């Protein structure tokens, strides 16, 4: 159960950690960088998005 | 080595070479660069002590003995496993991903190794030294005869240079000492009737021993016995 | 090289020359230069400190460090690719694939636009002043001798102050000891051998250690059992 | 080349020369010529620096850089078709195909009428004033002084100044460090055999390598797995 919340809130909200310069700077526990992509709710707002 | 390697000190050598009335104004400040520019050209590892030093690596990095010359085997301190050498360029260099063996390089006083943060044993070789700050050396009546012919041979090519000594007297040194330094390396190399069982047992092997390196070399000498069936 | 280079200064070589009643005209600056024509010609690649340098490639060139003498490798940040060599003519010019590099001065010329790179290079050991420094191995040090005697000894010989069977053995002897000296640098210790024993040994052959730094080049192949 | 081309003035092979005492009348107009007769019978293509320019072709015809020495390629500046070389004995003539290229002096004589074409060409690097560079590669200044010592105790030898023995161990240390620096300038590093390396070890030939500007010679030939 919370696996599953693991799996519905990184599709849900998931911010892509890819800098300007894509390279990523958010690092792990044993050096690597972490590659985390876009969610449902961040792709939607590149296109027609309003405030 | 067939003999045992009894140490004299350095005055021996002009016990010798002050026989020789052309050779008196040798000095031991002569005959001590003289002797190690012998003894590095001979390169006989028998003529070198054994020591082994444990150092600590800092970040890929550790401070070296200051009496070492050359080193036989790094290893690990708590597994035992020997390290290689370093083939990377690239060795504490990250790339900006922020990114498998024990691997060494050594240079001047100082180590570069693979690991970060560990102990290493470091089995090398220096020079045995007397109560003086002076190198000692063989009591091997071969070593000290083509020792006495090899300062005898570079002192007197400089009195050829200056033209004190015919050619005929310096081509008979140098001649004397190319047989001598030919046989002084085919005594110091040629192993003994107990260092023969120890090749014996390496060469002669039903199933190859291949990794004799990633332990100390303890077992290179060692006998493969074979079950009967 | 089976010894360690343990590291002495410029004057050692003239407590050695200058014991020669014949070379006592020689001096630092002398030994500086003949020092130099020295380590060039024999070309052994254990007395280069081994440094590692990341530049900034700007348009398809980036700068160089001061003292630089000769490249390794230059391989990609962020990837970690090494780049190969520029075999194009035609690199940053456009009209109306693998990396690749060539340096010929202070400046290296890249096939990529803006990026940076690792270079891992060589230079001269220097000391507390900018003098370079010599390792104290006697098989050197001696041939070293040898090399400011023989051409001293030239000079000397054409102006007439030599007989020519004193440079006929200065050049003998250092002959000797400048292949001597040679195969003192280049002859793979213990520790070495196995490198060459991982990479020599191989069933399945590993071809692209230059894709790597050259890092698993001495890696032991195992094979499971099955 | 395993090292890189560091740059130093002409004079710096007068620091060298003149040591020797019976070379110290030479100058820098006499290092100017000796060198430019040395560096061009070496041959040497590391020495040369590589220039790149796009030029207009007018009828056949074409005008050529003012620092040019040896063209690498010609390609069309539209197409990147690389031109191969004029075997036509007949070329602009019409009476009553491939594109080719022929150059002269300051001319190229191409088989295209109106077009623009890019030049890879490799010219002399000079100084603030107008005066060669040479490396400072301590074999190439050996052996550079080595030259202009050479051709000076020629001259000697021909007045009679200097006795067979001195020109003839001077012909020899020359004709021995001619031979390094050349094997110094040419042998490839662990970068350049790269380009060897994914050339020579390929399954399906590439054989057009000129049509592009030698770009993909040192690529690696990779085969899928099935």
């Amino acid at each position: 159960l919370q696996f599953d919340e693991y799996k519905n809130n990184a599709m849900a909200w998931g911010t892509s950690n890819r800098n300007l310069n894509g390279e990523y700077m958010n690092f792990g526990k044993s050096g690597n960088a972490i590659k985390t992509g876009a969610g449902i709710f961040e792709q939607t707002e590149v296109a027609n998005t309003m405030y | 080595m067939v003999n045992n390697i009894n140490w004299v000190k350095l005055p021996v050598i002009l016990d010798r070479l002050l026989r020789h009335p052309l050779l008196t104004d040798l000095n031991l400040e002569t005959a001590i660069q003289y002797t190690l520019d012998f003894i590095s050209a001979m390169g006989l590892p028998n003529v070198y002590v054994d020591k082994i030093e444990t150092i600590d690596i800092k970040e890929y990095r550790g401070e070296l003995p200051c009496d070492l010359i050359s080193i036989n085997q790094v290893r690990l301190h708590k597994n035992g496993i020997a390290l290689r050498a370093m083939t990377d360029n690239f060795n504490a260099y990250p790339t900006h991903d922020h990114k498998g063996e024990p691997s060494f390089k050594t240079q001047g006083r100082v180590i570069f190794t693979s690991i970060k943060h560990e102990k290493v044993d470091i089995s090398y070789k220096a020079i045995m030294l007397d109560d003086e700050g002076l190198p000692l050396i063989p009591d091997n009546p071969i070593f000290l005869k083509t020792l006495e012919l090899y300062i005898k041979k570079e002192w007197f090519t400089i009195l050829f240079d200056m033209g004190k000594i015919s050619p005929a007297v310096l081509n008979n040194t140098q001649q004397e000492y190319a047989f001598k330094a030919g046989q002084c390396n085919n005594e110091f190399v040629i192993p003994s009737v107990s260092e023969m069982e120890a090749i014996t047992n390496m060469w002669n092997q039903l199933i190859p021993r291949v990794t004799e390196f990633r332990r100390g070399f303890k077992n290179l000498g060692d006998k493969e016995y074979i079950r009967v069936h």
